[PDB]
């Protein structure tokens, strides 16, 4: 994995030794080269994972998350270079250093063979994200946002640490490859009940679980654009990755420990999607849509069938691309009208038609239009939850109504109707902005041609 | 015919010829506990290092 870790670290002298006019160009270029390099992780086998060393491995779960992570860094640099144009040069380099450091922590979060090293990289991701939100977020509430993001995580993750160390004392190892063969069944007891909660609640916070989700519509809203891109696209998926690894050790107790959380997710995706119908802040609407989409990934991981894991990893990759694009579109309107109020700037298709086409494609992927990988993940989770219980289709199908309703309402409010008369600073779309939208949307649509690389380890 | 001892003579440590045996255990002590085994053998390196969670050295 060290052929990816070392160039990601070499981005640090690359950004700190660059000429002052070259720090976006150089980091964008070489992060795109690292992202091109990331496709060598697609040496996956039908039986074995790609096991590099004692410290690092990559199966078909971690590989698309790695490719998406390494792809998101150039797009974050493109998204962030405009609103940091007037910034001090050293603070600009510190911002890029926090993004590079976050990429470095993420790529060895997903490839960590041993679970306590997964824990340390998983929690190490908090510090650059907290710094990016509280230092380069725009408003006052970022400070409060930085507290919620910090303290819902750690209150969930410090019982995980203890739990993992307990497994270290019980199994003798936290190697996931060893734990594939030495896993013992976890019977019904109170000790194993709180073992289950300590193993699961940190990832439940990261997803987020409904009812634990309150950090997200502050953290993703108050963040700068690169912060929101990495929070929605990658850091939510640390929870899903960690659940898919940790539920190996939690059988068969999961078969009744999942029942409350499944309810919290199945009703929660009804709630948060409904919340999106009455959001006045566009970026808050995109955040609540992320909570609603990750509720399906929670249900799919908890019912733990092959179809549900395939749907959940497809939905994680698809939601990463779609939610990152939606935050970038909302930012492209924020960088013109300087307000996140969705009803403010209307009729934007009359003024910005190609950006309206990007809004259309991102809305269509948000509502899971076939054959997008959004629909592939959505549909496969719906198949597996119908097999779990046939009544879930009600809460599934009603969700797909509301998901359509808030996706097009967002599209109707901002793009359609009459333009606002008094707003006259709607600049034509920059090449950087359309480029950012296309670098989200074109890989997302090309993955429909060959979705087997985003279907995870039990494709 | 008795000569008074000089200064220093009665404080001398003398030797005594006795027929009684030397007390082999005058403190009436019981058997002492056996000591712990000492360290012996060549010191080999630690197998696969520290084994602290994920460190290979
Ligand atoms: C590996 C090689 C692959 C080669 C094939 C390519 C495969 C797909 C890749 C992605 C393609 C998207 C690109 C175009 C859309 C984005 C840009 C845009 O809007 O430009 C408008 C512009 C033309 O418009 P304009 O008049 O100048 O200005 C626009 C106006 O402002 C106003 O605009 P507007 O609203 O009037 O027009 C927008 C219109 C709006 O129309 C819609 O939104 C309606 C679409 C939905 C309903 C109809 C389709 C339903 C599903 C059926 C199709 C899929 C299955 C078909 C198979 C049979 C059944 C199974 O969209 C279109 O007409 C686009 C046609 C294709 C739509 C694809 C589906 C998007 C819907 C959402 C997701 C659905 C699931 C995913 C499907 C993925 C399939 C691969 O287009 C361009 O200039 C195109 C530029 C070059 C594009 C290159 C595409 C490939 C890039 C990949 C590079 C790497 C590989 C190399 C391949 C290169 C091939 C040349
Ligand atoms: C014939 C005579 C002459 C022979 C000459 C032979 C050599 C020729 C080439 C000369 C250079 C050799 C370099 C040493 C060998 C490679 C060591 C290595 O990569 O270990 C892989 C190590 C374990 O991977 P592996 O695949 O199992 O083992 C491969 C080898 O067998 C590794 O071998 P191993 O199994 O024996 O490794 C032992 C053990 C293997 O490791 C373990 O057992 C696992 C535990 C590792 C520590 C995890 C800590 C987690 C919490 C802290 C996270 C830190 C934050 C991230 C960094 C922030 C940015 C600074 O390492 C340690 O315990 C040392 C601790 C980690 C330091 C690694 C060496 C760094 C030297 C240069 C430092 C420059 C700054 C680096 C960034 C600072 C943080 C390290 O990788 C990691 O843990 C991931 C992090 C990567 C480490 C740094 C990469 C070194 C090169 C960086 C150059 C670019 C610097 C850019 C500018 C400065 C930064 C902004
Ligand atoms: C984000 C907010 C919510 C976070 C929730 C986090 C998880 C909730 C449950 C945590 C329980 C505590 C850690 C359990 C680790 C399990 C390890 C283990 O081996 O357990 C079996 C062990 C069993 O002991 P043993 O394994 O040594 O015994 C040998 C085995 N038998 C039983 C057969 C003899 O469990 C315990 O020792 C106690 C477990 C329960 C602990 C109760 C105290 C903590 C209560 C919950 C606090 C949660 C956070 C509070 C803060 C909220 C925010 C401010
Ligand atoms: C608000 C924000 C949104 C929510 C975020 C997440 C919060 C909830 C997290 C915990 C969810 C509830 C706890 C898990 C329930 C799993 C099944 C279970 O325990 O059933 C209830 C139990 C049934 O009893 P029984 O199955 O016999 O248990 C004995 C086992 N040897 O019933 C009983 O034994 C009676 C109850 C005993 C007290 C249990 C208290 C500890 C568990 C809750 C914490």
């Amino acid at each position: 994995m060290l052929k990816y870790i070392i160039p990601t670290m070499m981005l640090m002298p690359l950004t700190w030794l660059s000429k002052n006019s070259m720090i976006w160009i150089n980091t964008t270029l070489h992060s795109l080269l690292i992202s091109l390099t990331s496709l060598l992780l697609l040496n996956q086998f039908g039986d074995n994972s790609l096991n590099f060393s004692l410290t690092f491995f990559s199966d078909s779960l971690s590989t698309p998350l790695l490719i998406l992570t390494m792809w998101l860094l150039p797009l974050m640099l493109m998204a962030s270079q405009h609103h940091l144009s007037k910034e001090n040069l050293a603070r600009k380099k510190l911002f890029i250093s926090m993004l590079i450091l976050l990429q470095l922590f993420l790529i060895m979060t997903f490839t960590a063979t041993e679970l306590i090293f997964f824990y340390i990289m998983f929690e190490a991701t908090l510090v650059p994200t907290l710094i990016i939100i509280t230092r380069w977020g725009n408003q006052t509430e970022r400070l409060n946002a930085g507290l919620y993001f910090l303290f819902y995580t750690l209150a969930g993750s410090l019982p995980l640490l203890v739990a993992l160390i307990y497994i270290q004392n019980t199994m003798g190892s936290l190697n996931f490859l060893i734990l594939q063969y030495w896993v013992q069944p976890m019977p019904n007891s109170w000790s194993n009940t709180f073992m289950w909660l300590a193993c699961m609640m940190a990832f439940m916070v990261k997803m987020p679980l409904y009812g634990l989700h309150l950090w997200l519509p502050k953290a993703h809203v108050e963040a700068p654009i690169a912060g929101s891109m990495v929070l929605a696209a990658i850091l939510l998926k640390l929870g899903g990755y960690g659940m898919m690894r940790i539920t190996l050790l939690l059988n068969p107790i999961t078969d009744f420990m999942a029942y409350p959380f499944i309810m919290l997710s199945l009703w929660g995706m009804i709630m948060t999607s409904s919340i999106c119908l009455r959001q006045t802040d566009l970026k808050s609407l995109i955040a609540y849509s992320s909570v609603s989409h990750m509720a399906l990934v929670i249900v799919a991981i908890l019912i733990q069938t092959p179809w549900s894991y395939m749907g959940a990893t497809a939905l994680m990759i698809a939601h990463g691309l779609t939610s990152s694009m939606l935050f970038c579109l909302a930012n492209s309107n924020y960088e013109r009208v300087h307000s996140r109020t969705m009803i403010l700037a209307r009729g934007l298709q009359t003024l910005l038609p190609l950006m309206a086409a990007w809004w259309l494609l991102a809305s269509l992927t948000n509502l899971a239009l076939p054959p997008s990988i959004n629909l592939i993940g959505e549909l496969f989770v719906v198949m597996s939850t119908f097999s779990w219980s046939n009544i879930t289709i009600i809460l599934m199908g009603l969700n797909m109504v509301i998901t359509a309703l808030y996706s097009l309402y967002m599209l109707i409010t901002t793009q359609r109707g009459k333009h606002t008369h008094h707003i006259n600073n709607i600049l034509p779309s920059f090449t950087r902005e359309n480029a950012l939208m296309s670098l989200h949307m074109l890989p997302l649509l090309l993955l429909s041609l060959n979705p087997k690389i985003i279907l995870g380890p039990l494709y | 015919g008795w000569v008074r001892p000089d200064l220093g003579e009665l404080s001398k440590v003398t030797k005594v010829k006795t027929d009684r045996p030397l007390p082999e255990n005058p403190y009436h002590s019981r058997a002492r506990p056996e000591p712990n085994p000492e360290v012996e053998g060549d010191l080999k390196p630690a197998r696969h290092g520290s084994r602290l969670f994920f460190w290979t050295m």
